[PDB]
């Protein structure tokens, strides 16, 4: 509400769109090499043996002039094309489910996303999941016990100084080391990294 | 010699041959002369713009 | 058109404002370049830096790391690349980015995704030991953790062999880039033509303007430069189109290899 | 002062290097404070500690809502030769006519951009096939979308963000033609999707 400014987009497309339309229309008054931009005079002047030159080159040129102006809402409308399908795919993906390309909406670990209408767009509201306050920890790759190797069925060990523990990898929660939330494979005599515990 | 241009007149080393009388460089562009009452080979650069 | 006449400019007045929007349309492309370049390397705001020590859990990343030695402080491969790949009124303007900022982006990051994993694209950094990142992703792709720690040594050798054999690969074989080549080539073409359009009569006396104001008088003077006039306009309309063409296919590879770098570069997909 | 791009004169060179204002070229660019032509600085500088047995595990977190704005269509506008270049004469028509069927092709070309126009913006919003309804009593858990949820007060049935947006942003033989699905059917896709996405969850995708 307060800050302005913030829809530049939409703005200046309208304003090229408003731009391209009015320098064709202020084209009409050019002589293009003929002795007038007004037709009638030129008609009400001459007999018709020359008077069919002017009004000859009056027609090229307002038909270049034309041209020129068709083919530049062509390219336009193919750029706005694609922007239209960029746009639905993003309503399809993020509005209709929760996405996991990164960055493809929002920055950080996209949630969900709303819709809001514009006078020729849309606006895509997106909450995002950011993590913060972050604490440095000591870890290892793996735990010895009675010559064996366990490593973590999901998480990560970390170690407070003491004791260790075992953790999610997005949120400090430690929890005690039990064989109900970590896995053998083999002794542990190759893993390099391996702490006694 | 009736090749009227605007420019800057710069001494060339370019080794012309006893019978061109203005090289170019390419597009067909007067690029030196030869003066007739000296038979010197100057260089034609365009002034400055920007 | 012209090339400073007067009599020229003042024909050409009553032709409308093409040159305007022939002028705001090449600029329109040079900004769109910049803001190309812009939105495919600017992706992080701190710039990140290796450790002095590096124990990468024995990969070896020297011959991607910045290069003291060099002023430009580029890679090995960046400096191969490099080598490996080559008025009359218009102008080549300088981008914004230099290259040296471009090397210092990449450089930062990749120290940020060799560092702390894929965490420093969506908050802060968190630093993590390269081979619990390898695990990480070993996990990611369907493959249990046990695998690389028990395979650690053989992976990075093959790691190893593998980025020597693509260095290899690139400085033997020229015919590697060939892409930017044809960029270069196209755009080189088209100025080409367009210079030498400039030699052509068009149904004049003359191919060169000037012999006509000192030669003959003004009264037809006027239809000769009229021919000249209308071809030089009709050539530089068809290279105008022909570069708007080009300069939307461009920002959509542009589009697409942003959209590559954000997703395969800051994460596993 | 003396740059890669040419010469600059009304400014003074300084050491200090700040973020990038009005770009100039070669990396460097300037300022006001007087006016000062300055080296871009790519952003701040920092080491992350690594080693190769420590790790950092964030203890708290920040939810964040971000605007991104897309355009979607433009305006639909159509042009007639004989009324453009001939202004209603027969000898300019007469004229006109052998020149072959360049119009022909002009009024086709506009047509096809129109109807492009249509299939875009239908096909970027009709993504549903029902349209839901929020029950007239609303307890989500806490959550507030009442600035977001259309108000039936007013008469555009619009929500108080759609009424900002729209606030704030502002013949001789050509027309406009109007766009075939009117602000309030928008408005009614749009409240029907984000019904559906608040109450069903995806499911109803
Ligand atoms: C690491 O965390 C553990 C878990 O709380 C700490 O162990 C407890 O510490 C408190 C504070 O001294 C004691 O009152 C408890 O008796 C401890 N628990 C047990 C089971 O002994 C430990 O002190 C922490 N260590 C560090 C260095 O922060
Ligand atoms: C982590 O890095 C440290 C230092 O880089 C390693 O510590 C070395 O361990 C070996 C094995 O006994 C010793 O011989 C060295 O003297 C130690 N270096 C220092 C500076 O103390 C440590 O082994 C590494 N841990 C790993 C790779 O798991
Ligand atoms: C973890 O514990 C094992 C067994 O308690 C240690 O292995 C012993 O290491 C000592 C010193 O190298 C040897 O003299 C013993 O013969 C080993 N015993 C066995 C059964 O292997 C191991 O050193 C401990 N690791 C650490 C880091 O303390
Ligand atoms: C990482 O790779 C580089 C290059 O492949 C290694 O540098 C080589 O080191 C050996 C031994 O000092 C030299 O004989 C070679 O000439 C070096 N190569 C180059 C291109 O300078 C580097 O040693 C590798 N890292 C490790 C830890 O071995
Ligand atoms: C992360 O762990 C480090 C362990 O040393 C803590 O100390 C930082 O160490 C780095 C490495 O030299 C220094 O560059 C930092 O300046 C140290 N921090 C401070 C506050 O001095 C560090 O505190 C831990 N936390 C963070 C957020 O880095
Ligand atoms: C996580 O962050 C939130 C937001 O800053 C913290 O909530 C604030 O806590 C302080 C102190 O208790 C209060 O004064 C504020 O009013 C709280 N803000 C809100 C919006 O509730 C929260 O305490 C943090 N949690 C941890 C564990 O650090
Ligand atoms: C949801 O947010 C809106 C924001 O406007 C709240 O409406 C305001 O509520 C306060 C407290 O009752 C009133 O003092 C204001 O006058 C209200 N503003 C308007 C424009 O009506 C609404 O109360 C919030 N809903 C809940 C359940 O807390
Ligand atoms: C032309 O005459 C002048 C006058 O003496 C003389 O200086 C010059 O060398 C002459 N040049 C030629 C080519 O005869
Ligand atoms: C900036 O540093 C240069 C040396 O690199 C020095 O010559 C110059 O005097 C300093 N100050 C300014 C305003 O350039």
């Amino acid at each position: 509400s307060s800050t302005a400014s913030a829809l530049g987009k939409l703005q200046d497309v309208v304003n090229q769109n408003a731009q391209a339309l009015n320098t064709l229309v202020k084209q009409l008054s050019s002589n293009f090499g003929a002795i007038s931009s007004v037709l009638n005079d030129i008609l009400s002047r001459l007999d018709p043996p020359e008077a069919e030159v002017q009004i000859d080159r009056l027609i090229t040129g307002r038909l270049q002039s034309l041209q020129t102006y068709v083919t530049q809402q062509l390219i336009r409308a193919a750029e706005i094309r694609a922007s239209a399908n960029l746009a639905a795919t993003k309503m399809s993906e993020c509005v209709l489910g929760q996405s996991k390309r990164v960055d493809f909406c929002g920055k950080g670990y996209h949630l969900m996303s709303f819709p809001q209408s514009a006078p020729h767009g849309v606006v895509f509201l997106h909450v995002t999941y950011v993590p913060a306050h972050e604490k440095n920890f000591t870890t290892a790759p793996a735990i010895c016990h009675d010559g064996k190797a366990h490593f973590p069925r999901e998480g990560v060990f970390v170690s407070n100084g003491t004791d260790w523990f075992v953790t999610q990898r997005n949120f400090y929660e430690p929890q005690i080391i039990t064989t109900d939330n970590t896995f053998v494979s083999g002794n542990c005599d190759v893993v390099i990294g391996i702490v006694n515990n | 010699n009736g090749l009227t241009g605007t420019g800057v007149l710069t001494e060339s080393n370019k080794k012309f041959l006893p019978f061109q009388q203005f090289g170019r460089d390419i597009a067909d562009t007067t690029d030196a002369v030869r003066d007739p009452q000296t038979l010197e080979i100057l260089d034609i650069t365009p002034c400055s713009f920007g | 058109i012209c090339g400073d006449s007067t009599e020229c400019s003042n024909l050409l007045l009553q032709y409308g404002s093409f040159c305007t929007q022939l002028n705001r349309a090449l600029t329109g492309i040079a900004v769109e370049q910049d803001k190309n370049t812009q939105e495919v390397f600017a992706q992080v705001k701190q710039i990140y830096k290796t450790p002095p020590i590096k124990d990468f859990g024995g990969f070896n990343f020297s011959q991607i790391l910045p290069d003291p030695s060099k002023p430009s402080k580029r890679s090995f491969i960046e400096d191969l690349l490099f080598n490996k790949v080559t008025f009359n009124g218009l102008t080549v303007l300088p981008p914004l980015l230099t290259d040296e900022m471009i090397a210092q982006y990449t450089s930062a990051l990749l120290a940020g995704t060799i560092t702390s994993g894929w965490t420093f694209g969506a908050g802060a950094a968190l630093q993590i030991p390269f081979a619990m990142q390898m695990a990480y992703r070993f996990n990611g792709i369907g493959v249990t953790q046990n695998v690389l720690y028990e395979n650690q040594k053989l992976i990075a050798n093959q790691f190893n062999s593998a980025i020597g054999k693509i260095q290899d690969s690139l400085s033997s074989t020229a015919s590697a880039l060939g892409k930017l080549q044809d960029v270069v080539n196209q755009n080189a073409q088209a100025l080409n033509t367009l210079v030498k359009q400039l030699s052509s009569n068009f149904g004049a006396i003359s191919s060169v303007l000037n012999d006509i104001l000192s030669r003959l008088d003004p009264p037809e003077a006027e239809v000769q430069i009229d021919r000249l006039i209308t071809g030089r306009l009709q050539s530089l309309q068809t290279y105008v189109t022909q570069q708007l063409i080009r300069a939307a296919e461009i920002r959509a590879s542009a589009n697409l290899a942003a959209t590559k770098m954000s997703e395969c570069v800051l994460g596993q997909s | 002062f003396q740059t890669r791009a040419g010469c600059l004169i009304g400014a003074e060179h300084v050491n200090n290097s700040y973020e990038c204002d009005i770009p100039i070229g070669a990396g460097i660019c300037a300022s006001y404070q007087s006016i000062i032509a300055y080296t871009m600085s790519l952003g701040a500088e920092n080491s992350v500690a690594y080693s190769n047995n420590s790790i950092a595990i964030p203890t708290n977190f920040t939810i964040s809502v971000t605007t991104e704005i897309l355009p979607v269509s433009m305006t639909k506008t159509s042009v007639d030769c004989t009324m453009y270049i001939c202004g209603d004469s027969t000898e300019c028509s007469n004229l006109l006519l052998q020149y072959g069927s360049f119009c022909t092709q002009l009024n086709r070309a506009l047509t096809g951009i129109a109807v492009e126009q249509d299939k875009n913006t239908q096909e970027v919003f009709a993504q549903v096939k029902q349209i839901y309804k929020t029950p007239p009593i609303k307890d989500f858990g806490g959550f507030n979308f009442s600035q977001i949820l259309p108000d039936p007060s007013k008469p555009s049935k619009r929500s108080f963000i759609e009424d900002l947006l729209f606030n704030k942003v502002t013949f001789n033989g050509l027309t406009v033609l109007p766009p075939l699905l009117t602000d309030e059917m928008i408005a009614q896709y749009t409240s029907a999707l984000l019904a559906g996405t608040i109450t069903s969850g995806w499911t109803f995708g």
